[PDB]
RNA sequence: CGCGACCUCAGAUCAGACGUGGCGACCCGCUGAAUUUAAGCAUAUUAGUCAGCGGAGGAGAAGAAACUAACCAGGAUUCCCUCAGUAACGGCGAGUGAACAGGGAAGAGCCCAGCGCCGAAUCCCCGCCCCGCGGCGGGGCGCGGGACAUGUGGCGUACGGAA
RNA sequence: CUAAGGCUAAAUACCGGCACGAGACCGAUAGUCAACAAGUACCGUAAGGGAAAGUUGAAAAGAACUUUGAAGAGAGAGUUCA
RNA sequence: AGAUCUUGGUGGUAGUAGCAAAUAUUCAAACGAGAACUUUGAAGGCCGAAGUGGAGAAGGGUUCCAUGUGAACAGCAGUUGA
RNA sequence: CGACUCUUAGCGGUGGAUCACUCGGCUCGUGCGUCGAUGAAGAACGCAGCUAGCUGCGAGAAUUAAUGUGAAUUGCAGGACACAUUGAUCAUCGACACUUCGAACGCACUUGCGGCCCCGGGUUCCUCCCGGGGCUACGCCUGUCUGAGCGUCGCU
């Protein structure tokens, strides 16, 4: 029942919420596991770069972000062709290529 | 007195059955012993002439096993019971050869554009 | 298990807690309200060498 | 009964060898905690499965 | 009288006495104790005496 | 379609669950038939299938089967996948063509229920409540 | 103090492990020190108790200076006994008394060649240790 | 009379002991236990049930096949070969 | 008025393999309520949930756009934060309720059919020899069988490809 | 953008299993039903239901022996720090 | 301190209700610490062949038989007993 | 004076609260993440000198072998065991073995009854009886053999 002044509330609890909850105490195992695994991977590739491969520069899509750029998936064959690397021996000498991406500018 | 798995290798089929036979007819006049009361060292001595017929019995038992296996060794087709015993998927999954193997295209991407050691300089 | 048992505290207060904690720490009349024994220590900011 | 088929037989033969008393010496080993057979059945009191 | 295993038959019963006595047997009667054991009579052949047979295994 | 299983029409509940007739399967005839195909050629593993002909009464479809440890099958790359253990039956699990085509997968605007893998798993994330160690 | 996040320290866990354990390693629980003389001439500290070797009692209504030779290692009892140490029953006879093996102390071992396989192990092991730490 | 009465003209077993599971509920007119239901291949388990559920479980009997696997597991299902002769 | 080839079927305790059942916390495909809330109750809610059936694996499913967008454009899937209790649905009542963009964890791409070219170049099985055993492979030999032109293999797949 | 063909690791899930570690948790009417010969005893034709029950002492050193009683049970004596 | 609360324990009632369906017991002796109840003998009765007799089916499952004990059980007792 | 009743206290009963303990749980996290026709899970029946349960095991039955270890096991007894012409116990476990039901597989079971091929015996090859061994489930894939069709044809 309401009482006095107040917001109406709607509490979306009608589902038997409590059968799904998802707790967080393996929050920092999981980062321990994901750092343990990180170390790993950049030991495995050892003179190559830790985060990967190059990524293309990217402007952002909507009329609220165009402002910002940032990386993208892949260099564009486009990219690639005028640059004189090829398709196939890009992702080899760790260059990400993005075939489905073209360039309008 | 007692008898060990060490020496009864190198005896042959026929005295190891002998001696196999010696053994249960020693634990019959045990337990007939056991059942006319006897004496508390013919009780204690049913476990030992038990615990030699199983050691007599096991040593004939991989004789015959590794005598099998070594004729069975080198052929197509072998029983079930020498034939490894993994796990039953264990069985099913491929084979080195047929996991390894790989198609004319793979081959030629791999012979063609092979992953580079790189570093880029900051 | 969902208690909510851990809080989280801005970090301007931590870093304020972590001052106060330094600058009560060089007052002898705290470090003895403490129970510490400070009575022949020298000096109670107490540095030593970097050969420790 | 008196017709009586050979598993329900030897049911009622485990039965009756499981029906007896713990030995005495039991009790004198180290760490025992047993003191009589707790499991014990009369057919009088109550009745088997079958 | 023997105690035998429960899943030997009389024929079994008495060419396992006559291998290992070496006795003739005249023929076997067989039971299943309230225990769960079996138990056989077997007769001996009138030649042979139970008596003495039973003083050779050790049973007097 | 498929008629509710209830004794005399019986569906016991609120007025909306009363429909016996004019309901439907989720999932496609074709679907049924591989399903059916590969139970009871269970030691085979279903491909896919096509439709070869209809009557008022009946469909008709064939069924591509293969055997998953038959030499020629197993010895040949880009086939060898049909043969690993987490291929048997897809045509139960819904990952054939047919069966895949009435879980309501896609990309885009038009599948949003299914974006996490299925509608279950979309389901979940959904309606599971977070919470962080930190609130 | 421990590091090892493999080895427990929880109370209910080790005394589980003891009072658990099989007879194989209850020998290693149930060791006891060597004497000062045996100690220099061994360079060992501590040796698990054996069935025929001379101890004397330092601990407890025993103590003395009175070298009795183990009688029985009852490793389910987690005691052992000894010559001289019994007691009078009821009934006249004479009962052995057990008594933990870390309440004795060694004074002459019963030596065959493991016994001297394991002191010279021990005795190796103990060397590289000073050498690394010297 | 429905009660001490009926209760003397009871004398015909309407299960017995199933030859899988060995529980007294091999209903003998039906052929079917009402347990497991033998004749059926697969075992009788339901969700509404999660006591009747573990009571039978796997590990609640001998396992004699899996602790072994268990055991072989931890050295990666080695076979054909013997620790190194002393 | 028989003998052959093919087609479509049948039998076999034929040679060699494979499936069945269990567990089922997590996952996939179906089927699927009512209690409850609405201060009654029928749509709604509970809920695509409980129960029921089938199928897996150490993860599964998904997955490399018949996408998002409308911008100076992004660019497989999955997960986290946020968008957001928002757009919207709803006896527009009770209640229900996403997605895009953005920031991160991770990051990996590919293969056929078809269209074509290449003397079917292709594959399975059985005998013989050698090198090996440890999950049964390699090499060679057979005027040895079979599959296969009602289409095997190599090149090649929308990022174009071939000559 | 190119459907009506196919494969694909990682990041993700895990109240079953194997082996571990820990806790501002509970402390024998609590905590699992179950600290113990517990899914046991027992109940029901069956589906199924389902307990109670921890503590001598450091060490059995668990009371020899005498005495009344048919015995249970007592009076002395003895062990033990008790 | 309450919840016809949960589990466990204990009172008054109270040495009370009660140990009353189917005619019935008595004498002597034995064993025995102990006899209304056990055993033997004698007597008086009952079931009265549609039995309180002799044997089976179902069901029970060792209750069958011998020996021994007198803890508990056999709603008094017992030297007897399923 | 008594009995009886009440109150209080001492002692003794009945009862098992309290306290102390804890080889148990509960919760969280980590690493692995492995069943089965080569017969699983589950069930039954057996197995110890004295052994009912629990536990362990399978007619080699409270265990065999091997490896490590290195003098016990223990409630009692018995007997090993130069620990070197090799070793108690325990642990590990890779060799061997692993009864009957059970997906359960010759047919069937609240019972029982077959068929085929070998071996041995009574027989004295000839197939009757007895014993032993190996096979005999359904579905399905490739191949093989034997076939069917007034299916399509060819030759005659
Ligand atoms: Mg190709
Ligand atoms: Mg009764
Ligand atoms: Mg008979
Ligand atoms: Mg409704
Ligand atoms: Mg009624
Ligand atoms: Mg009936
Ligand atoms: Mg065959
Ligand atoms: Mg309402
Ligand atoms: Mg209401
Ligand atoms: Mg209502
Ligand atoms: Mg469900
Ligand atoms: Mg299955
Ligand atoms: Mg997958
Ligand atoms: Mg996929
Ligand atoms: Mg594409
Ligand atoms: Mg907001
Ligand atoms: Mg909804
Ligand atoms: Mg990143
Ligand atoms: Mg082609
Ligand atoms: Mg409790
Ligand atoms: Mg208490
Ligand atoms: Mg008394
Ligand atoms: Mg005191
Ligand atoms: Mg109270
Ligand atoms: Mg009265
Ligand atoms: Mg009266
Ligand atoms: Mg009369
Ligand atoms: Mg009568
Ligand atoms: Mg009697
Ligand atoms: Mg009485
Ligand atoms: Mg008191
Ligand atoms: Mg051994
Ligand atoms: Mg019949
Ligand atoms: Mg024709
Ligand atoms: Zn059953």
């Amino acid at each position: 029942a309401p009482s006095r002044n107040g917001m109406v509330l709607k509490p979306h609890f009608h589902k038997d919420w409590q059968r799904r909850v998802a707790t967080w105490f393996n929050q920092p195992a999981r980062k321990i596991r994901r750092r343990k695994a990180r170390q790993a991977k950049a030991r495995r590739i050892a003179p190559r770069p830790a985060s990967g491969p190059i990524r293309p520069i990217v402007r952002c899509p909507t009329v609220r972000y165009h402002t910002k750029v940032r990386a993208g998936r892949g260099f564009s064959l486009e990219e690639l062709r005028v640059a004189g690397i090829h398709k196939k021996v890009a992702r080899t000498i760790g260059i990400s290529v993005d075939p489905r991406r073209r360039n309008k500018s | 007195a007692k008898i060990k798995a060490r020496d009864l290798r190198g005896k042959k089929k026929e005295e190891l059955l002998k001696q196999l036979d010696d053994l249960k007819v020693e634990l019959s006049q045990l337990r007939v012993a056991k059942v006319t009361g006897g004496a508390a060292s013919k009780l204690s001595k049913i476990r030992v002439v038990r615990k030699s017929i199983a050691r007599v019995l096991t040593v004939i038992n991989q004789t015959q096993k590794e005598n099998l296996r070594k004729f069975y060794k080198g052929k197509k087709y072998k029983p079930l019971d020498l034939r490894p015993k993994k796990t039953r998927a264990m069985r099913r999954r491929l084979n080195k050869h047929e996991e390894n193997l790989k198609t004319k295209k793979q081959q030629r991407k791999e012979r063609l554009y092979p992953l580079r050691k790189y570093a880029v300089k900051a | 298990t969902w208690r909510r048992w851990h809080r989280r505290v801005n970090t301007t207060q931590k870093r304020y807690a972590i001052c106060s904690a330094l600058a009560a720490s060089a007052l002898p009349a705290l470090v003895m309200s403490k129970g510490h024994r400070i009575e022949e220590v020298p000096e109670l900011p107490l540095v030593v060498e970097d050969k420790v | 009964s008196s017709h009586k088929t050979f598993r329900i037989k030897r049911f009622l033969a485990k039965k009756q060898k499981q029906n007896r008393p713990i030995p005495q010496w039991i009790r004198m080993k180290t760490g025992n905690k047993i003191r009589y057979n707790s499991k014990r059945r009369h057919w009088r009191r109550t009745k088997l499965g079958l | 009288v023997f105690i035998v295993d429960v899943k030997a038959n009389k024929h079994q019963i008495k060419q396992a006495v006559k291998k290992l006595y070496d006795i003739d047997v005249a023929k076997v009667n067989t039971l299943i104790r309230p225990d769960g054991e079996k138990k056989a009579y077997v007769r001996l052949a009138p030649d042979y005496d139970a008596l003495d047979v039973a003083n050779k295994i050790g049973i007097i | 379609g498929r008629k509710r299983p209830v004794p005399k029409g019986a569906t016991y509940g609120k007025p909306v669950h009363h429909g016996v007739n004019q309901l439907k399967f989720a999932r496609s005839l074709q679907s049924v038939a591989e399903e059916r195909a590969g139970r009871h050629c269970g030691a085979l593993r279903v491909l896919n299938s096509y439709w070869v002909g209809e009557d008022s009464t009946y469909k008709f479809f064939e069924v591509i089967l293969i055997d998953p440890f038959h030499k020629a099958i197993r010895r040949n790359p880009d086939t060898q996948w049909i043969t690993k253990p987490v291929h048997k039956h897809r045509e139960m699990r819904g990952l054939t063509s047919a069966g895949r085509k009435s879980r309501g997968l896609g990309k885009g605007h038009k599948f949003h229920h299914t974006i996490g893998g299925s509608r279950r798993a979309a389901w979940r994330r959904r309606n599971t409540l977070q919470l962080h160690r930190y609130r | 103090m421990k590091f090892n996040p493999f080895v427990t320290s929880d109370r209910s866990k080790n005394r589980k492990r003891h009072f658990n354990a099989p007879s194989h390693i209850r020998r290693k629980i149930m060791s006891s020190p060597l004497s000062k003389e045996l100690r220099q001439k061994y360079n060992v500290r501590s040796m698990p108790i054996r069935k025929d070797d001379e101890v004397q009692v330092v601990r407890g209504h025993y103590k003395g200076q009175q070298i009795g030779k183990v009688v029985q290692v009852y490793r389910k009892k987690y005691v052992i006994y000894i010559e001289r140490v019994q007691r009078e029953k009821a009934n006249g006879t004479t009962v052995h008394v057990g008594i933990h093996p870390s309440k004795v102390v060694i004074t002459r071992l019963k030596l065959d060649k493991d016994r001297k396989k394991i002191l010279e192990r021990k005795a190796k092991s103990r060397q590289v240790g000073k050498e690394k730490g010297k | 009379t429905k009660g001490t009465s009926s209760f003397g003209k009871r004398r015909n077993k309407t299960h017995t002991l199933c030859r899988r599971c060995g529980s007294k509920a091999y209903h003998l007119q039906k052929s079917t236990c009402g347990k497991c239901g033998y004749p059926a291949k697969r075992k009788r388990k339901y969700n509404w049930s999660a006591k009747a559920k573990r009571r039978n479980t796997t590990g609640t009997g001998r396992m004699r096949h899996l602790k072994i696997v268990y055991r072989r597991f931890r050295h990666g299902f080695r076979e054909g070969t013997t620790p190194k002769p002393k």
